[PDB]
């Protein structure tokens, strides 16, 4: 059974109506110390489907290393696999989903949130969510750790259910998704001013935008007080 | 019939045993002398090629420090022997006896490794008749002839090879019942200047002894009460002295 | 024809090795069955090889495998021995899972199962042993025979012979032996047996062995005194 | 070191009426104090009037569903489109779950369905092993609940008719299938109000000879 | 819990109830608890349930198994054995086991033979097991014997779970009631506790210390 | 079983065995026997934790029967004892150990003598003329020493018997509800019936 | 008591001069329950005696054991085992099974018909050559023994006088053994011939 | 000589292995069946023989999944192996990626299946060949396998007895079926066409015709009897 | 060469070797079963190689369920693994869903043991080392297609019939049921055709030592007659012939 050593923090998502945005910190704490910076954590899968992955970093590696050799095993074979037989959201959730329970059922678990967001090629969105546990469930905001109770009220406000999801566009999602990251810069521990944010449309395709810094500080309330003890 | 190891003959045995017998006749001629205080083993080198190092072929070979040995059949099938003769002597009888084994009890474990290649038909057995002589504390000095018919036989004087028939007679007229080795180890030469001529001189002629202990050998000292080495192997250079007062 | 192989089949559909294993059964000795209605007799020959050989410590042709079953054999001495073996741990091994005695059906279907799985194989030859088990149940009192062949079918008779000229023994019984009424007394038909067995010695009164079973779990081997006394009733007769 | 298990709520129940069965659930999705959905049907169609669902931990009830569809098809393969009864169905779902049992399963299975005297029929499963033909029983965190309540409306059970105190009691009576839906839904909206981990919506599938409809119902969100 | 069966010279009756608690609430009421192995055996679930359950399905396959074979009937001595071999492969896993095998054949009789997960094999006339056995083992000795009619040993079976659900905890339900003759297992039907409780109540004149 | 005891007189061997069978807080059983043949002449009981008892009983009697009928000739108690010592010794070192202490009194036939053997269940035999295991042998031999002589008739040593039954009913608070006694002899392996 | 030595058991193996001997008390415990008055804790093969002192069942186990190695050597070679070689021969037996390990303590005795020599050795539970020839103990009273030895020990006695050191080292040993207290049994061993001298002595 | 036969395992002086070809000739000798396919539909039309005419037919086509199937020409020993193999890989698809298993997949996975007996010593290479149809994402295929191993795409093929005379049908009408889509009953009457032709000395029957369809929104429906007597 | 072979095909793609594993399935006793709407009826021909032969202590048809029979020709050596191994299948059924098992059901898992025949071969692990010599008839009822009569076939696959005779005199007898079955039948009739065919081809006397009936009637289960009703039999046919 594997113990935790190298872990990263949270991915936060939500869905609009054409695509969906999940971005993610980077960052490779070994307990307080921040050891690592600079640990990419978005993985482009296919290319419809960004996958985030946080916890460990140990098992980021393993879990890189076989959703690369997925898009190889696809491409074996089949002279169309890019417009007819591509990967897509839906089989790259499977497969993870899939080897998370084998390893529990060893009693040696992949220790690992894993959230896979993209658009299927039929123009319908995906982003479901899996786990070490092996749970699995599909919500319209998913955030991981400390960013599932603590960044998804707000974006739970923009889309609360499936029936807010054509109201809401590509630049409302994008608003929420950097104002959740100013929480968790703020007030959890682990985090990074750095973070890396993948907007995926199935009208424009995909987009990467790489090293957004947390903006919008607020500190004036800092000078207000004096503190008390 | 013969031409299986599975199929019995008629008259019976196998024939694998026999061909494997054939293979031996075609060999170096090695042969074993008993005195009263050693056994002088002795074989030839052969090459081909005169430019051929000879002090790397391997035909006399220690099992262990009490026990020599020489061949004479498959040049191959000794290294491989040897190598495996060795690793059984240890696990069977060093890790539970103590010491390395006795000259009776390392003959069975030889013929024991020949026997299970006998066993399973398309194995052949080796292609080798060895002979060993050794020392213990117990049964004394000792020659024994083991066979690639898995069968150990123990001897006075014997010879075997291509040139082994010539070689017993001279060894039954020559052999006394009371003799030095140091007699031994003449008339080892002269007998092994029989199988060749023509090429045999103490650089080609590979000759050993298991004789008295030698703490020359044992290689630390200040211990006096364990022995040193039974075996020695005579240098290229003792051979020519004992091939001159000849 | 297809016997240079046990596995492969024959356009006569006979595999020959089981053919050459029924041959075999021929060699050793003569063994004979007969049911009564409250006992089964169980003899066969004990051909003496020589008059150096023992009867302080030498082998019985009848081997007791349980407590109340009963099995005589005739073919291969060698094989018969592992057969018998065999047959025998199991069915102590029938106590363990059970805790009941051998049952002479579930026994009959073992021998036969040991015999079969050789058969079936390739890597093995049949064995060259046809036995007959006899004996009674432990629930009940009716008389069961059974025989088991190389082949590894099973059948029961009310009485049958193999070994050592088979047919001859087969067609005196026949004649002898009435189905409609089975002998009811033991002596009666233990005779019945001796006159079988005096056919394949041809002479012998110390070369016919006679074993008998009897319900709850009685088996008894007769004194070669009390053959002598049978063969002295079938003489003064004939 | 770790626990392979877990809770991850949700309340379930199960209906054997006399010519249909419902199988209702909520499609609230919990991880201990966070709300993960809002919508996620626990209730899962498997075809031949089988609907089963498999409520408590999450990781065991999603594989446990997803398993038994592989063997659904292969019957159909080995029987050439056999009909699955629902108690073939019962029996299947034993060595499911007996089959790990040194490592076994996390989850309250109900199947509800229609048998072959084609009248109503649920079978509620013990987590580990075993199963008991049910006519009311609730799987889940809020099951203590939800079931005693339904064991009044539906089975009539310590009533007794009026002025009569005890000396004749009341019989069981015919049921509209509309009828228990009412049942059912505020059964679920009492347990909204009264527990934390039942919301959001309500999902009911009904079984009947017709197929497997769906009907689904808003449910309070707090 | 309480299971029972006891011999008489009639046949065997066995008696049991329907109530099952996980916590300290009642999962179910409806519960049998005697699993029907063949139509010539009957044994009882208790102790813990999924693994009774499923160990005595199996050994009615492997009864209905064993009679195409031999081309007979399955005796309660091979089949009670049966299940005790496999228990004891299986002990040392969390398995627990309370069964009692009741048959009747002709070629030995009613029997009834105790099995634990623990692979304990115990012949006998008489048992009860459970949590509740101790109440219903009162009521049993007391009321037995051998010389018995069939009629007043089908309202002793009714008396061992009445007594026990008013003061064991875990025990109610209902009453199953069953009887093996020799041509097999005969139901005397379902009764619920609550009815049985007034009428016993009245007819002995006991349970005058129980009133609410 | 919650009272185990042997005593060797002057021709046979006695042995008594527990009726009880204690399980939980309830005996569900009051009358039970706790011993087996092994041979017409050698009797094995057999005391413990239950479950263990009684599929170890069985597996012993199938092997000892199986070399009985193999050789035709019945085994001496002395080889009994120390094929019955094996299995235990070689089960603590396995996955799964046994709890099965056992006393095996045999009259051998090929020395004309009594024997009996105290077998524990670690696994050591031990040739004594008294034995006993648990906390019945705690009471009875010490009240052993005194009573017994140097020999005395199986009537004797019935009495004998007895009297340890007396000892250890008054001072031990495990039932056990009368015993079952055998004794091994020359003409076979019978019951008394005793209190 | 500790789980390596509940049942207890004592074995003294002393030198002389071409002499050796060895002893040890008849009790057996289990507990606080004293068992038998007889049952030895030396056995021999051929003219090498060992004692084996420990957990009694694996005393019974290893003395059918190495009967068992000793006899297919003696078959085999023609000729006995001698105490230098049979040494090495407990230490493997020991060694195999370190994980779950015997719980003995053997005491070699004996003497060469090669050197006419004394050789006495110990070994722990998983096996040591421990080749002192001053005097070798092992049991429960372990550490009375190597005390009690070592007071009398005058290397190089006369046998008979030999005897009469280890019996006396013996006995007061055992009356203070709770493990022990019953029963002797003293091998005074030559080359020649092996005399077994019972003591009498106190019972507790 | 014909002495390089005996052996699977020995190359013939030309290259062949006779024993695979002798496998080819095993499908000739069983009954024929039909492929061919369109754009929305893929349709196996096969020839089912009975023994005897109290015997009741053998069914020559094995559904595989729901959107894949095939038919067998040649040994039937040999063709329940093969259809369970491949009815594992279609389970393993849903299970593990919840995905449609693509018949191009599907045949080179069966390609390897057969390779397998072919290098090994024991074992024979499969005495049956099997025409696959399914309708995945990329629409309606139709492949052709072999005992050797290959698989081959076509839009129309036959195997079996006297398979020559539904080729030559086939040539003909190649073009006319390809561009019929949206008509089941057209690839369905076409199919019938071909296979009257291969049949000498016989004549159709209600219980000889077998149809086999899978669609864009046709499921794997298996057809026999009063099914194909629409379409008779 | 290829007959000598055991996974070697012949220049017309036949596998000789198992070819030649039918004529093995013919050398044993007649047996015919005829399928009717009431229920299967199942007779066999046993041998007596001596009156001393216990011919009906040994029986071809056997008992599988309570529903299922089966009939068998060849080597009762194989056909004991064979029987075996098709009890197991129906049990471990029975075991898994509590339900009856169908007839042809049961017929594939008999198909699947037949299948091994090889030592290299994949699919599943070759562990049975040549061809069954033993062919099965297979009765029983399931309540969704009726009663129905199937026939294994050792070398090749399951068959649906509504009759058919294995055995020695099976080509004879298969006429004979081309000429008289109906749809007609009631099982009182088919009983009496069952023996009116076997007869005929039936070289040892008609006689209840020699036969013996059973039927799949879904009513009384599986169940073997006496000989006491298959002697009545006989004499009704007898009355029927001399009528005629």
């Amino acid at each position: 059974t594997q113990q935790p050593i190298v872990t990263g923090t949270s991915v936060i998502s939500m869905k609009y109506d054409n695509g969906v945005i999940i971005a993610a910190d980077n960052l490779g704490s070994y307990g307080s110390l921040l050891r690592f910076n600079g640990v990419e954590r978005l993985i482009p899968v296919g290319d419809n489907t960004v996958v985030g992955i946080s916890g460990d970093i140990s098992d980021m590696q393993h879990i890189e290393r076989l959703l690369k050799d997925l898009v190889t095993e696809n491409a074996y074979d089949n002279p169309l696999a890019d417009a007819e037989e591509a990967l897509e959201p839906s089989y790259i959730f499977e497969y993870l989903a899939t080897v998370m329970y084998q390893r529990r059922s060893k009693m040696n678990p992949l220790w690992n949130a894993i959230i896979v967001a993209g658009v299927q090629s039929n123009g319908d969105q995906f982003l479901r969510y899996v786990n070490l546990l092996g749970v699995t469930y599909s919500s319209p905001t998913l955030a991981t750790g400390f960013g599932a109770h603590m960044a998804n009220p707000l974006l739970r406000k923009v889309v609360d259910r499936e029936s807010d999801i054509p109201k809401t566009t590509v630049q409302v999602a994008e608003e929420a998704i950097v104002n959740a990251m100013r929480v968790l810069y703020y007030r959890d521990a682990r985090s990074s001013r750095n973070f890396s944010l993948a907007i995926i449309d199935k009208n424009t395709g995909l987009t990467f935008k790489k090293n957004l810094q947390v903006e919008n500080m607020k500190w004036d309330f800092a000078k207000d007080i004096k503190g008390y003890g | 019939y013969s031409f299986s190891l599975t199929t019995f003959s008629p008259s019976g045995k196998l024939g694998q045993i026999d061909y494997a017998l054939t293979a031996v006749k075609q060999g170096v001629t090695s042969l074993g002398i008993k005195a009263t205080n050693g056994v002088v083993i002795a074989t030839e080198k052969k090459s081909s090629s005169p430019l051929a190092m000879s002090e790397t072929l391997s035909k006399v070979s220690l099992l262990t420090p009490d026990i020599g040995a020489v061949y004479s059949g498959m040049g191959p099938d000794y290294r491989v022997l040897v190598d495996k003769s060795r690793k059984v002597a240890h696990t069977s009888y060093k890790r539970i006896y103590g010491e390395y084994p006795p000259t009776k009890l390392l003959v069975s474990e030889v013929a024991k490794i020949m026997q299970e290649a006998t066993q399973s038909g398309g194995v052949r057995p080796f292609g080798v008749s060895l002979l060993i002589a050794g020392h213990d504390e117990f049964n004394g000095f000792s020659l024994y002839q083991v066979d690639p018919s898995g069968s150990y036989f123990p001897w006075k004087a014997t010879a075997i090879g291509k040139g082994s028939v010539a070689a017993k007679t001279f060894l039954e007229k020559r052999w006394n019942d009371e003799l030095e080795l140091e007699d031994a180890i003449h008339i080892a030469l002269l007998t092994l200047k029989e199988s060749v001529e023509g090429e045999f001189n103490g650089d080609t002629i590979e000759l050993a002894i298991i004789g008295d202990e030698n703490p020359d050998l044992l290689g630390y000292t200040g211990i006096p009460t364990d022995k040193g080495p039974r075996f020695r192997k005579l240098t290229s250079q003792e051979i020519n002295d004992r091939l001159e007062a000849l | 024809g297809y016997d240079r192989a046990l596995s492969i089949f024959s356009p006569d559909g006979h595999i020959f090795q089981v053919e050459y294993a029924l041959e075999a059964v021929k060699r050793g000795t003569c063994a004979v069955g007969v049911k009564g209605k409250n006992c089964v007799v169980l003899g066969c020959e004990r051909r003496s090889t020589l008059k150096l050989q023992d009867t302080r410590i030498t082998p019985s042709k009848v081997s007791k495998i349980d407590s109340h079953v009963v099995l005589s054999f005739s073919g291969l001495n060698a094989d018969s021995r592992i057969l018998i073996e065999k047959a025998r741990v199991e069915a102590q091994s029938h106590r363990l899972t059970l805790e009941d005695p051998v049952t002479v059906e579930y026994l009959t279907r073992y021998v036969a199962g040991v015999q079969q799985r050789y058969t079936q194989s390739g890597g093995v030859r049949p064995f060259g042993v046809s036995t007959l088990i006899a004996g009674f149940d432990p629930r009940d009192d009716e008389p069961k025979l059974y025989q088991t062949e190389p082949s590894g079918i099973y059948s029961s008779w009310s009485a049958q012979t193999i070994g050592r000229n088979s047919k001859t023994v087969r067609e005196f019984l026949e004649k002898n032996y009435d189905r409609k009424e089975p002998p009811a007394t033991v002596e009666e038909c233990v005779k019945l047996t001796v006159r079988s067995l005096l056919e394949v010695v041809q002479t012998g009164a110390k070369n016919i062995e006679i074993t008998v079973v009897k319900p709850d779990s009685d088996i008894v081997a007769l004194s070669s005194e009390e053959i002598n006394q049978y063969v002295t009733q079938i003489e003064q007769e004939k | 070191q770790f626990n392979p298990y877990g809770d991850n709520g949700g309340t379930i129940l199960g209906i054997a009426g006399e010519d249909f069965a419902v199988l209702a659930g909520d499609t609230r999705n919990i991880t201990d104090y966070s709300i993960n959905s809002r919508y996620e049907p626990k209730v899962f169609d498997c075809g031949d009037n089988i609907v089963m669902s498999a409520n408590g931990f999450a990781a065991d009830g999603d594989a446990l569903v997803k398993r038994f569809k592989n063997s659904v098809k292969w019957y159909h393969f080995d029987h050439n489109d056999k009909k699955l009864s629902i108690n073939s169905a019962a029996r299947n779902i034993q060595h499911l779950l007996y089959g790990k049992r040194f490592f076994p399963y996390y989850v309250h299975t109900i199947i509800a369905g229609l048998d072959e005297d084609g009248k109503g029929a649920v079978y509620s499963f013990d987590p580990v092993g075993s199963y008991e033909r049910e006519q009311c029983r609730a799987g889940g965190a809020a099951a203590s609940l939800i079931m005693p309540f339904l064991d009044n409306q539906v089975n009539f059970k310590n009533q007794y008719e009026p002025g009569t105190n005890g000396k004749v009691k009341k019989p069981l009576k015919y049921l509209s299938v509309e009828e228990v839906i009412k049942l059912v839904r505020d059964s679920f909206t009492s347990a909204t109000e009264r527990h934390i981990q039942v919301g959001d919506g309500l999902e009911i599938l009904i079984v009947t000879k017709d197929g497997v409809r769906k009907e689904f119902y808003e449910l309070k969100r707090d | 819990t309480t299971t029972l069966a006891f011999r008489f010279q009639g046949g065997i009756i066995v008696a049991v109830d329907s109530r099952a608690t996980a916590g300290n609430w009642v999962a179910s009421q409806t519960v049998k608890k005697v699993i029907e192995i063949n139509p010539f055996l009957l044994g009882t679930m208790a102790g813990g349930a999924a693994d009774c359950q499923f160990w005595e399905t199996w050994l009615g396959s492997q009864c209905r198994l064993h009679e195409l074979r031999e081309k007979e009937r399955i005796s309660v001595a091979a089949a009670s054995k049966i299940l005790s071999n496999l228990v004891y492969q299986y002990k040392g896993a969390g398995l627990s086991m309370g069964t009692m095998i009741c048959g009747y054949t002709r070629k030995e009789g009613p029997t009834i033979y105790y099995v634990d997960s623990d692979g304990t094999r115990l012949k006998g006339d008489i048992f009860c097991v459970g949590s509740g056995q101790t109440f219903a083992y009162g009521v049993l000795d007391s009321n037995y014997k051998w010389d018995l009619s069939v009629e007043d040993a089908l309202y002793l079976g009714k008396r061992s779970i009445l007594a026990a659900a008013h003061r064991d905890a875990y025990s109610g339900g209902s009453v199953n009631l069953y009887h093996v003759t020799e041509d097999g297992w005969i139901y005397h039907g379902n009764h619920d506790v609550g009815e049985l409780f007034w009428k016993v109540k009245e007819e002995e004149g006991s349970f005058n210390n129980v009133i609410g | 079983m919650d009272i185990i005891l042997g005593i060797r007189v002057q021709d046979s061997v006695i042995l008594a065995s527990s009726k009880a069978v204690t399980r939980g807080i309830s005996v569900l059983k009051d009358s039970d026997d706790k011993t087996r043949q092994l041979s017409p002449h050698t009797l094995m009981s057999f005391a413990g934790e239950a479950g263990d008892t009684v599929q170890f009983a069985e597996y012993i009697q199938a092997n000892i029967q199986l070399y009985s009928i193999r050789e035709d000739y019945e085994l001496s108690p002395q080889a009994v004892s120390s094929f019955v010592r094996q299995e235990l010794a070689k089960s603590i070192r396995s996955r799964r150990p046994y709890q099965v202490n056992v006393l095996i009194g045999g009259y051998d036939k090929k020395k004309n003598k009594p024997e009996l053997y105290q077998i524990d269940y670690l696994g050591t035999k031990v040739e004594l003329p008294y034995g006993a295991h648990g906390y019945s042998g705690f009471y009875t031999f010490s009240l052993l020493d005194h009573h017994y002589r140097p020999d005395m008739t199986t009537e004797e040593g019935l009495d004998l018997l007895k009297l340890c039954v007396q000892e250890l009913e008054k001072r031990m608070p495990m039932d056990f509800k009368g015993v079952i006694v055998k004794i091994v002899d020359k003409d076979g392996i019978r019951q008394v019936d005793d209190f | 008591s500790d789980p390596s030595s509940i049942n207890g058991g004592i074995v003294v193996a002393m030198t002389g001069k071409d002499c050796v001997a060895i002893a040890c008390d008849l009790r057996l415990g289990s507990q606080s329950l004293g068992v038998s008055n007889k049952f030895e804790k030396i056995f021999h093969y051929g003219h090498v005696f060992l004692g084996i002192t420990g957990l009694a069942t694996d005393v019974t186990t290893l003395n059918e054991m190495f009967r068992y190695k000793t006899n297919l050597y003696k078959l085999k070679e023609e000729r006995a085992i001698e105490p230098e070689t049979f040494t090495q021969l407990v230490s493997s037996s020991l060694y195999e099974r370190r994980f779950g390990p015997y719980f003995v303590g053997p005491v070699v005795a004996g003497i060469n018909s090669k050197s006419g020599k004394p050789f006495i050795a110990g070994f722990d539970l998983i096996g040591c050559i421990d080749e002192a020839k001053d005097f070798i103990v092992s049991g429960t009273a372990s550490d009375q023994l190597f005390g009690m030895c070592e007071s009398l020990y005058e290397p190089n006695l006369e046998p008979e006088d030999l005897f009469e050191t280890i019996s006396q080292a013996l006995l007061n040993a055992a009356d203070r053994d709770a493990l022990s207290g019953w029963g002797a049994v003293v091998y005074i061993i030559k080359k020649d011939e092996v005399v077994k001298r019972y003591l009498k002595m106190r019972q507790d | 000589r014909n002495n390089y036969d005996g052996d699977t395992v020995t190359f013939s002086p030309t290259g062949r292995l006779f024993q695979v070809e002798y496998a080819l000739e095993a499908i000739k000798q069983g009954s024929v069946t039909v492929g061919l396919r369109s754009n929305t539909h893929a349709v196996l039309v096969a020839l089912k023989r009975n023994a005897d005419e109290l015997s009741s037919y053998q069914k020559k086509i094995i559904k595989c999944d729901e959107h894949m199937g095939l038919s067998l020409a040649g040994l039937a020993p040999d063709a329940r192996v093969l259809s369970n193999y491949l009815r594992q890989q279609c389970n393993y698809s849903s299970l593990v990626f919840n995905r449609k298993l693509a018949v191009e997949r599907a045949g080179h996975l069966l390609c390897d299946k057969a390779q397998k007996n072919t290098q090994s010593y024991g074992g024979r290479p499969y005495g049956v060949g099997l025409l696959i149809i399914g309708y995945d994402k990329s629409g309606a295929h139709l492949l052709e396998f072999q005992p050797s191993g290959n698989v081959t795409e076509l839009y129309g093929t036959a195997i079996g007895a006297r398979s020559q005379g539904a080729k030559t049908y086939l040539e003909r009408t190649l073009d006319t079926f390809i561009k019929i889509d949206g008509n089941p009953d057209e690839l369905i009457k076409a199919g019938v066409e071909a296979i009257s032709q291969s049949l000498r000395d016989e004549s159709l029957t209600v219980d000889n015709l077998s149809i086999a369809i899978v669609g864009k929104d046709t499921p794997f429906t298996i057809y026999d009897g009063e099914a194909v007597a629409k379409y008779i | 060469e290829y007959d000598r072979g055991v996974s070697t095909f012949s220049p017309e793609g036949r596998l000789f070797q198992v070819e030649y594993s039918l004529e093995a399935i013919k050398l044993g006793s007649t047996a015919i079963g005829i399928a009717t709407k009431e229920g299967v009826v199942l007779g066999v021909e046993k041998r007596a190689t001596s009156p001393l032969l216990e011919s009906d202590s040994i029986e071809k048809i056997v008992e599988i369920d309570r529903h299922i029979g089966c009939a068998m020709s060849g080597l009762t050596a194989d056909a004991r693994s064979m029987i075996e191994h098709a009890r197991t299948a129906a049990v471990t059924h029975n075991l898994y869903y509590d339900e009856d098992i169908n007839v042809e059901s049961l017929t594939q898992s008999v198909c699947d043991l037949a299948l091994r025949f090889g030592e290299g071969a994949s699919g599943e692990e070759r562990l049975m080392s040549r061809p069954f010599g033993v062919a099965l008839l297979i009765a029983g009822h399931d309540a969704d297609d009726g009663y129905q009569l199937f026939h294994a076939e050792p070398s090749g696959t399951f068959y649906r019939y509504n009759a058919k005779a294995i055995g020695s005199g099976s080509e004879g007898a298969q006429a004979e049921l081309l000429n008289e079955w109906h749809s007609s039948l009631t099982l009182k009739e088919a009983e009496l055709l069952v023996l009116k065919i076997l007869k005929q081809v039936m070289e040892e006397k008609l006689d209840e030592n020699n036969a013996q009936l059973s039927c799949i009637t879904k009513q009384d289960g599986f169940k073997i007659y006496d000989n006491e009703k298959t002697a009545e039999l006989i004499k009704e046919l007898k009355e029927k012939e001399a009528a005629e």
